[PDB]
C-alpha cells in the first residue's frame, strides 16, 4: 500500500488520504455553517478531509454522519469512534478506529521542507536542537520534529481535554520510521491512567512528511 | 486597543501574503491561518511588541479584536 497514512497505522485502522480537491464535493448540510464564511482555500481542505474520514468511517460500518468541531476544533467524532485529520498543500487524510481496540489516535501532515524563520526556535527544546542535528543528514528533522509534535498533541487532547505545550513534549525522532514522546508535565487521562510516553511512526514520500501516534488498549 | 488592533492586521496580511482588509470579529482560520502561521504571527508579535507572549493565546482569542484587547492587558 503506497498510501502515506495506511503505511503508519495499523491496518485495523481505516484511512483514506487525496492529495487534490475533486470537482464536485461539498459539505452536509449541518457542516456548511462551519465554513459559511471562510475563504476558497479554508472551504477545499475542510470538504476534501470529511470525505476521506466518511469514506473511512464506511469501512468501520458507520453511515454518512456531520463530523463537527468542539471546543477547542478537535473533531467530533461518533460514540465509540476515535480518529484524526489532517490537510496541508496537496494533501488531505483522515484515519478513525474504534475505542474497543485502540484508545486515540493523531496524524499530521507537513510539506517536506525547513521549517519558516524563528519557528524551530519556539518549538524545540534545548535538548531537541542538539539532538536534531546529529541526527543523518538528507532530511528536515527540524519539521519533521514540528509535525511529530502535532500529532503529539492531537493525540493527547481527545484523552485529556487539556493543553500540551511545545514545551511540555520531548519528542526522540529515529531514522528508521519510528519516534517517541516524553511528555514533561503530568499526564492524567479521563480514564485514570497516567499517559507518560507515545510512540509514532513517519514517513517521506511526495515531498511530504506524515506523522502518525497510535495508543494501545494496554 | 484600536491602535493595536489594526498593528496586528499588518502582521496578519504578512503572514497570509494578502492586501485585504481584515473584519476584527471575523475567526483566522476562516482566513486559512493554521497552526504554523499561527506559530509566525506569534512571533512577529514578540518583536514588533517586545513582549512575551505564550502560543495558547492565538488560538484563545481567535479574532483580531480579541487578541488585540487580550494583548493590552499584557502591557
Ligand atoms: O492543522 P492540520 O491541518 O495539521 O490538522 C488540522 C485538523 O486537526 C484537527 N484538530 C483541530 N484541533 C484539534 C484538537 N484540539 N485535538 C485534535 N484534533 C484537532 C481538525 O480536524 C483539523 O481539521 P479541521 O480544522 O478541518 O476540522
Ligand atoms: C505537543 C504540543 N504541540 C501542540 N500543542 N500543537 C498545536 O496545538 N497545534 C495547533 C494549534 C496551535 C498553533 C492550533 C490549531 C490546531 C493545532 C493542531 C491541532
Ligand atoms: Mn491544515
Ligand atoms: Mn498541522
Amino acid at each position: 500500500t503506497d498510501q502515506l497514512i495506511a503505511s503508519v497505522v495499523p491496518e485495523l485502522l481505516p484511512s483514506a488520504e487525496l492529495y487534490e480537491d475533486p470537482p464536485g464535493l461539498e459539505p452536509l448540510p449541518e457542516e456548511e455553517p462551519l465554513i459559511a464564511k471562510s475563504v476558497a482555500k479554508r472551504r477545499n481542505e475542510f470538504i476534501t478531509v470529511r470525505y476521506c474520514a466518511r469514506q473511512a468511517l464506511s469501512v468501520l460500518g458507520i453511515p454518512e454522519v456531520p463530523i463537527l468541531k468542539g471546543d477547542k476544533g478537535q473533531p467530533l467524532w461518533p460514540d465509540g469512534i476515535v480518529g484524526s485529520m489532517t490537510h496541508t498543500e496537496g494533501f488531505r487524510g483522515a484515519v478513525v478506529g474504534r475505542t474497543g481496540e485502540v484508545r486515540s489516535v493523531g496524524i499530521d501532515a507537513e510539506p517536506h521542507d525547513v521549517l519558516p524563520n524563528g519557528v524551530l526556535k519556539s518549538i524545540a527544546l534545548p535538548v531537541e536542537r542538539d539532538e536534531l542535528d546529529a541526527l543523518p543528514a538528507g532530511t528536515h528533522w527540524d519539521r519533521l520534529l514540528f509535525c511529530a509534535k502535532e500529532t503529539t498533541y492531537k493525540a493527547w487532547f481527545p484523552l485529556t481535554a487539556r493543553w500540551l505545550g511545545f514545551e511540555d513534549a520531548h519528542i526522540t525522532i529515529d531514522p528508521d520510521g519510528t519516534f517517541t514522546s516524553r511528555i514533561l508535565v503530568d499526564g492524567r487521562a479521563n480514564d485514570g491512567t497516567v499517559l507518560s510516553a507515545f510512540d509514532g511512526r513517519w514517513i517521506i514520500d511526495k515531498g511530504l512528511i506524515l506523522t502518525a501516534i497510535v495508543v494501545p488498549k494496554l | 486597543p484600536g491602535h493595536l488592533a489594526s498593528a496586528i492586521a499588518d502582521e496578519i496580511r504578512a503572514v497570509l501574503r494578502s492586501g485585504d482588509p481584515i473584519d476584527h470579529h471575523r475567526p483566522l482560520e476562516t482566513l486559512g491561518l493554521d497552526a504554523l502561521m499561527g506559530l509566525e504571527l506569534r512571533n512577529r508579535l514578540e518583536a514588533s511588541l517586545g513582549i512575551t507572549l505564550p502560543v495558547a493565546l492565538v488560538w484563545a482569542y481567535p479574532t483580531i479584536s480579541d487578541l488585540a484587547t487580550a494583548l493590552c492587558e499584557r502591557m
